[PDB]
């Protein structure tokens, strides 16, 4: 009746509307501000180009066959659109996985991926990802022809099916993508963002709290009492001395940097000086004891301060330091907000003081507060991406297995919402990017 | 009678 051509029109050019105004605006955005080209949205990139390759080439050549019941366009483009809608959705299932190995090396390991985390790294995958995905579907465009039936009273009309040499064939085909296309790209992302959920779980610990109050500086530079500190908080001396500075350094690491410690030089040092501030709690017969009755947060708080001060300087909050272990945080916290330190250091106090108070990670739980965010967004559009491409290859197996059964049940109207579906997966990811920045104020 | 349906 005319009421399923009507909502497949709308329907379809809706999604066409929203798939290429997203895309295009996604392309524009990265390609005019090299600010945004991180490693993670140059795969992004790559998943916005598939999809307005997948809408554009793509998509009307399936809406209007179908409301015709002919393929009115020639053979050569039969060939064309198989094609290209077989690639497209390689690529985007292997961007996706893509993106999943990067966030694991970038948080997981973040040690021994620095050959993954280089721009020239992701380019030369895009390229194999693009390329291998051309040759991999090969058999599109040969094996797709234009397939004659008679529509009414003799009326010759064209179709275009893919066809292969035998059954045997055919079902070994779409075994093969459901498994390099769904099955393995399943469960490598699984073990991925599960991994990588694991460690966001870990939530902020203390070597990551002193990392964000001290920072990383490779020259010597001054500290905010003067003398000459490397590194993350590492001092060489209070002595006025130049010479001793470099002395010092060159006396702890290997060589005479002559103040070029490396990256990997420094993380050594600063893993040392937490040891000798954390031994310097248990020698101190003042710290110890309210050291031992701390909470997890509360005891990183007291050695963020033995870091900054050291063993004797904080030993002498015998005020506060009491205060802790009368468990009286919200006393302690106003005792601490009156000493020099708070007064020389503002904003680094106030961060400290104010995990005594609550006993949580709430002054440093920012930047694994936007690790949390990048990582939500990315599961949902890969479940996304699942929910939509799925029931088209599971149909395309009931083809394969039992071609009239699967046929006569869904042919009219059910596969023509089963590809609507699958067609929409295009439009979703731009929406996805706008509900994340104040997109939710519109309305 | 269209029947079956287009690859993707």
């Amino acid at each position: 009746k005319e009421w399923q051509p009507a909502v497949q029109i709308l329907l379809y050019s809706l999604i066409f509307l929203l798939s290429v105004l997203g895309n295009t605006l996604v392309i524009t955005v990265l390609i005019r501000n090299k600010r945004m080209r991180t490693v993670t949205n140059i795969f992004l990139l790559s998943l916005a180009v598939s999809d307005l390759m997948l809408c554009l080439f793509c998509m009307p050549f399936n809406l209007i066959p179908n409301l015709l019941k002919d393929f009115i366009f020639g053979s050569a483009v039969c060939k064309t659109t198989t094609y290209f809608m077989g690639t497209s959705v390689s690529v985007s299932t292997w961007n996706l996985v893509a993106i999943s190995l990067e966030r694991y090396g970038a948080i997981c390991k973040p040690l021994q991926s620095r050959v993954w985390q280089t721009k020239s790294h992701a380019l030369k995958v895009i390229a194999a990802t693009w390329c291998l995905s051309f040759t991999i579907m090969t058999p599109y465009p040969i094996y797709s022809n234009l397939v004659p039936f008679t529509k009414n009273n003799n009326q010759t009309a064209n179709m275009c099916r893919f066809l292969l040499p035998n059954d045997v064939m055919q079902q070994s085909w779409h075994t093969f993508l459901l498994l390099i296309l769904f099955l393995i790209p399943g469960i490598v992302m699984m073990v991925a963002y599960g991994l990588i959920s694991l460690e966001l779980y870990q939530g902020i610990n203390i070597f990551e709290m002193l990392r964000i109050d001290e920072g990383l500086r490779l020259k010597i530079y001054k500290d905010t009492e003067g003398y000459y500190t490397i590194g993350i908080g590492h001092l060489l001396t209070k002595s006025p001395s130049l010479n001793a500075a470099k002395s010092e350094l060159d006396k702890a690491i290997g060589r005479n940097t002559n103040g070029v410690i490396t990256k990997d030089e420094a993380e050594k040092l600063f893993n040392q000086d937490v040891d000798a501030a954390v031994r310097g709690i248990l020698r101190n017969a003042k710290l110890k004891p309210v050291y031992d009755s701390l909470d997890a947060v509360r005891r990183a708080a007291l050695i963020n301060m033995v870091f900054q001060m050291g063993e004797t300087g904080v030993a002498g909050f015998t005020n506060s330091l009491r205060m802790l272990q009368q468990k009286r945080w919200d006393e302690a916290a106003v005792n601490l907000a009156k000493s020099r330190w708070y007064n020389q250091t503002p904003n680094r106090a106030k961060r400290v003081i104010t995990t005594f108070r609550t006993g949580t990670w709430d002054a440093y739980a920012a930047n694994l507060m936007a690790k949390k965010r990048v990582i939500r967004m990315l599961i949902v559009i890969v479940v996304l991406f699942f929910l939509c491409w799925m029931p088209i290859f599971s149909a395309n197996a009931w083809r394969a297995y039992d071609t009239a059964s699967a046929e006569r049940r869904l042919s009219g109207t059910p596969i023509s919402f089963i590809l609507l579906l699958s067609y929409t997966s295009s439009c979703v990811n731009p929406i996805i990017y706008c509900f994340m920045n104040k997109r939710f104020r519109l309305g | 009678d269209f029947l079956g349906w287009l690859x993707f």
